[PDB]
């Protein structure tokens, strides 16, 4: 059990909807000012248009 | 956390396993040499 455990530590333990989209905009904004995180979550979460 | 701590707690208890295991393996030992003895012995006898 001790030697299962070893290998199950090495296994991570203890939403991301649109974290990458979101986060990829922020980087690429060509823009020196607040930027407020609702403009980015309402521009990344369109879905329909 | 508790985990780590079996962790720090195994490290014991694999060191108790492998004094168990060269404790058995000793007693391995002390066997085959008796019955190396015991070989010596019957071949000393077998010669007679």
């Amino acid at each position: 059990l001790q030697d299962l455990k070893k290998e199950i530590l090495d296994s991570p333990r203890s939403i991301t909807s649109n974290t990458v989209a979101k986060s990829e905009l922020q980087k690429s904004i060509k823009f020196s000012g607040s930027i407020p995180e609702i403009y980015l979550d309402v521009v990344t979460k369109e879905t329909i248009s | 956390k508790l985990l780590r701590e079996l962790n720090q707690t195994s490290d014991l208890n694999e060191r108790k396993m492998l004094l168990q295991a060269k404790s058995l393996w000793i007693d391995v030992a002390h066997n085959t040499d008796a019955c190396k003895n015991l070989e010596n012995e019957i071949s000393g006898i077998q010669q007679k």
